[PDB]
């Protein structure tokens, strides 16, 4: 689930 | 050829990307007019599962993320299942002796999500314990729906086994995590036990055909098919029996059911044919018969075994069965209430998946408990501790019972 | 491309009776001649060389009538594929033969053996083997079926049948019966699709005749779930689609109850369908051959005629017979052999094999069979038959309906003869006490119990703080209905108890989170507070928790120092304090 909050801060930042 | 993961797809996903994202590209497919996409398939791969001393597992070129010289040893497998939510039945006859399970969650639909545990309802009796939780909306609407969709998504894995492995929020046309997918594919999923030396055996599913116009009669031509192991590694060039193999009509005795076995030569294995069939995926297996028999469309629902074998194949069928008590998952508020499941009637069609292989089921006999039948067709003996009842409810298919030989 | 035909017996959703003992459904002579032929004889009116006639019904029987024609012999275009009775049941297993013995290349007739026509069939055969061509065979089949009025006496309710069609390009929407059905609706979803219009028609009556290339041999072993024709062509019309044809005149209809008996046996000899008629002698039967003259009569050699009886239409006699005076004859067929005496008036009489009928007696509507010595004033009204051998004597008279025979059950008649006579956990908790009593009388397992209610929690993701309350909350009512009132101790427990072993890991398979013991046990608390004279109970319920995989002693203690009003009372309750200390001098 900390993979959601890297998703949320680097991939929403970068990619869709 | 190593995995038969499964996956469960309703509506609305974007299925060619996370699919070839999985297997790479599709194949070479023909001969329409197939069957009809509710019934028995598997699925296929043009990929392998591997790494690079790296998370990300790419596609064969050896370096575009970076090098790690990849081990061609072995071939990723996959088992089908197209984007729509009327997937369920013939998945949960494919749930039983598969390897893992895929589970898709859209964001694009409902987000106090109906259909998942409408899909995955045999999490007790038959095997279904890895899974993935799966995220697909990035695209529409951002962070406010995703962060209450992960507290609806967790209000899911608490005593519904739903807990697998956590959230990965995607969209399949980025591509996007199949490095952390990978990663989870390839560790946070095992791989189960087999048997290894035991004499192999197969059911046919899926048949073919290989001699299109134009070409010489003194071509080597045969009986070529579909199928997957569930015992032994099957080798090149032996007595590969099939055992009563066509319909023995106007058939008076015991004794007269007719020796009949081949060889063997293609097994297809994406860019060559292991001689020693690879299980874990679908076995490109063709016969060295010549006949109309097999390499017709006539023959699915046959066995794979050799000179004496062991089970003896008759009409004589009685079993111990039970139901459901509902249809399954669906439970709609807007007059969807009385989707009633009917206890088994006398003469009603039904479908045995006795083991892997659809014949249509007919009945003789109702008590409450065990039920005397006889089916449209000879049909093999494999195993007693599931006969997937299913039972026409809709347009459709949907399983209503478990079976049991007596 | 040769062209064969596959022809059935009989689909044996059975409406004749009890005519099918001993001569079949399918031996049923309309003018002296048995029905295979005609049905036959269509088969050879259009070119057929070679079709397979399957029979499941006494061997002997059909198998001695099938050794006695002149097509037994192929000497003419036809030799008769005939096979004996081995699990054959109706149209299934034929199709599934079909496709297993394998006997079809494409584009054969399917019929039954009771059908008498006069199509020539092979025009739309044609017009569908362009459709074939032409357009990637993703038309399956043509049906020819006739156009017709609202009102005819072949269009019976029993196979009416209107369609919804384009008239372009005549492909299919519904194939939607009309047995009781008066209201009439079609699903809108199917018109946006086509802007330009689309028909609808009721001029039909199906001639069960239709072409058949053996795609439909794969669209019919595979999809077990049709075994007729007709659940079999709207499973067609729901997913290929199949098209359609109106022929203008010549007709034919299947004779499925013997209202089209009638219908069939009075349009032969209005002669719609020439050249049937039956003055051809399709058999080598001298004993048949009979010569026509003025107003559709058809006397018979050495016919004998009674003195005075007249004749206006459609009527017949056989070889040896001798008919007596005064017959007022008309819409009627007679039988070889008859020694049907004086002053016997007949109406549409269908009169059969070795019949010697008495003197002076009416016979109307009727239709009767061999042997039978008929006697006096035996008055008839619609729909009446007798049946192969019974004797009727001295007026035994009979109402509208007749199943009688010579064979106790079926008849009216034994041994001898006739001679004497928030809102979504409402709704929640409503399928969960459903679901569960349905497993306490069965004798069955329990884990299947819990993964029904699991997957009924899921339907709206209803949390756990409501559901757990939920189902707690029934399965401690259990006790109303099937134990009794009030709260007892020694046989409320003693029938407690099994339900007490059946399901006794279920919920403990469902919990594990103390807390949630914490709120649990406050929700059902709060339950006997609000409903302590229902809280007598807890007396013999305790003494399962311990010792059955529920609770422990612990958790309540624990729970005993909270503040939830009547919870004073409750938690100072005797025997549950009695139950704790008596744990604690028990086990603990």
């Amino acid at each position: 689930d900390y993979t959601y909050e890297e998703l949320l801060n680097r991939v929403f930042n970068i990619m869709r | 050829a190593t995995i038969n993961i499964g996956t469960i797809g309703h509506v609305a996903h974007g299925k060619s990307t996370v699919v070839k994202a999985i297997s790479g590209v599709h194949t070479v497919r023909f001969k329409n007019e197939l069957e009809r996409n509710i019934t028995i398939k598997l699925g296929y791969a043009n990929a392998k599962i591997y790494k690079l001393d790296d998370p990300s597992c790419p596609r064969p070129e050896c370096y575009r993320g970076t090098k790690g010289n990849f081990k061609l040893v072995r071939h990723v497998s996959f088992v089908d299942c197209p984007g729509h939510d009327i997937l369920m039945a013939t998945m949960l006859n494919g749930a039983a002796v598969m390897d893992a399970a895929l589970l898709l969650i859209a964001g694009n639909e409902s987000c106090p999500q109906p259909q998942t545990s409408e899909h995955l309802a045999a999490i007790e009796i038959m095997k279904l314990k890895h899974i993935l939780i799966l995220q697909n909306k990035i695209d529409l609407v951002k962070e406010s729906q995703a962060k209450e969709q992960y507290e609806q998504i967790l209000a899911f894995v608490q005593g519904t086994v739903a807990e697998g492995a956590p959230i990965i929020p995607i969209s399949a046309q980025l591509k996007y995590n199949i490095e952390v997918v990978c990663e989870y594919i390839v560790k946070k999923i095992p791989v189960p036990p087999r048997d290894f030396t035991s004499e192999p055996r197969l059911i046919v599913i899926r048949s073919f055909d290989v001699n299109k116009p134009g070409c010489e009669v003194d071509d080597l031509k045969g009986g070529v098919a579909g199928g997957s192991i569930l015992k032994g590694v099957l080798k090149v060039g032996q007595e590969i029996e099939v055992r009563p193999g066509i319909v023995s009509k106007d058939s008076e005795g015991k004794l007269m059911c007719k020796p009949i076995f081949s060889k063997i030569v293609s097994l297809f294995a994406e860019h060559n044919d292991l001689q020693y069939a690879a299980p874990g995926g679908l076995i490109g297996v063709g016969t060295k018969i010549d006949p109309t028999l097999c390499r017709a469309d006539r023959m699915v629902g046959q066995v794979l075994g050799a000179v004496g074998a062991l089970p003896e194949i008759f009409t004589e069928l009685e079993i111990s069965y039970f139901l459901l008590r509902r249809l399954l998952g669906v439970r709609t508020e807007g007059d969807k209430k009385a989707a009633k499941v009917q206890k088994l009637s006398k003469n009603e069609v039904l479908m045995v998946n006795i083991g892997s292989l659809s014949t249509g089921g007919r009945v003789s006999a109702v008590k409450a408990d065990l039920g005397k039948i006889v089916l449209t067709n000879p049909v093999c003996t494999e195993v007693g501790e599931k006969i997937a009842l299913s039972r026409r409810v809709e347009k459709h298919w949907r399983l209503i019972g478990w079976g049991q030989i007596r | 491309p040769p062209l064969q035909a596959v022809l059935v017996a009989d689909s044996f959703d059975r409406r004749f009776f009890p005519i099918s003992k001993d001569q079949p459904r399918v031996l049923l002579p309309l003018a002296n001649v048995a029905l295979i032929d005609y049905t036959l004889e269509f088969l050879t009116a259009t070119g057929v060389q070679e079709t397979f006639v399957f029979c499941c019904w006494k061997a002997a029987q059909i198998k001695e009538h099938l050794l006695k024609s002149k097509w037994c012999r192929p000497t003419s275009l036809n030799v008769v594929r005939i096979i004996t009775s081995e699990l054959y049941r109706s149209l299934g297993d034929v199709l599934r033969d079909v496709d297993a013995k394998a006997l079809v290349r494409s584009d054969f007739l399917l019929v039954y053996g009771d059908v008498i026509s006069n199509i020539n069939i092979t025009r739309a055969l044609e017009e569908h083997r362009l459709r074939r061509k032409l357009e990637k065979n993703v038309s399956v089949m043509t049906m020819i079926f006739k156009e017709s009025s609202p009102s005819h006496p072949t269009r019976c309710h029993e196979d009416n049948v209107v369609v919804a069609v384009d008239s372009t390009t005549n492909r299919v929407l519904h194939f939607q019966k009309t047995q009781g059905l008066r209201r009439f609706a079609f699903p809108l979803s199917l018109f946006q699709g086509s802007s330009d219009g689309v028909e609808v028609r009721y001029d039909l009556l199906d001639c069960h005749i239709s072409i058949c290339s053996p795609q439909v041999a794969q669209l019919f072993t595979d999809n077990f779930d049709y075994q007729t024709r007709d659940d079999f062509v709207r499973g067609l019309l729901v997913n290929n689609q199949i098209h359609m044809h109106v022929t203008a005149k010549e007709y034919g209809a299947r004779v499925s109850n013997l209202h089209m008996y009638s219908a069939v046996c009075a349009d032969v000899i209005r002669r719609w369908v020439y050249p049937l008629t039956p003055e051809a002698n399709f058999t080598d039967s001298t004993t048949q051959s009979c010569t026509h003259s003025r107003h559709n009569i058809y006397r018979g050699p050495e016919v004998s005629l009674g003195h005075g009886s007249i004749l206006e239409e459609n009527v017949l006699l056989g070889s040896g017979t001798v008919i007596g005076s005064n017959c007022f004859i008309t819409n009627s067929v007679i039988g070889p052999g008859c020694h049907i005496g004086d002053n016997v008036v007949l109406d549409q009489t269908y009169l059969w094999q070795g019949v010697r009928v008495a003197a002076g007696a009416q016979i109307h509507q009727s239709l009767l069979c061999d042997n039978a010595e008929v006697k006096e004033r035996v008055t008839l009204k619609p729909r009446s038959v007798l049946t192969s051998q019974v004797v009727v004597g001295p007026n035994i008279t009979l109402p509208e309906g007749s199943v009688i025979s010579l064979h106790p059950p079926d008849a009216e008649e034994d041994e001898d003869d006739g001679e004497f006579s928030m809102d979504d956990i409402k709704v929640f908790q409503n399928e969960v006490l459903g679901t569960l009593q349905r497993g306490k009388e069965e004798n069955i397992s329990c884990d299947n119990l819990v993964l029904e209610i699991n997957s009924l929690k899921y339907a709206y993701n209803i949390s756990l703080k409501e559901v757990m309350q939920v189902l707690s909350h029934v399965v401690l009512e259990f006790p109303l209905q099937q134990m009794d009132s009030p709260l007892d101790s020694s046989r409320y427990c003693a029938l407690l108890l099994p339900l007490l072993k059946a399901w006794s890991p279920v919920f403990r398979n469902y919990i594990k989170r103390a807390a949630d013991h914490l709120e649990a046990l406050a929700a059902i608390e709060d339950f006997f507070l609000e409903h302590e004279a229902l809280g007598i109970s807890m007396a013999k319920v305790l003494m399962a928790f311990y010792q059955l995989e529920i609770l422990a002693e612990e958790t309540i203690l624990s729970w005993f120092s909270q503040r939830d009003d009547k919870g004073q009372q409750l938690r100072k309750n005797q025997q549950l304090q009695r139950f704790i200390q008596w744990l604690k001098e028990a086990e603990e």
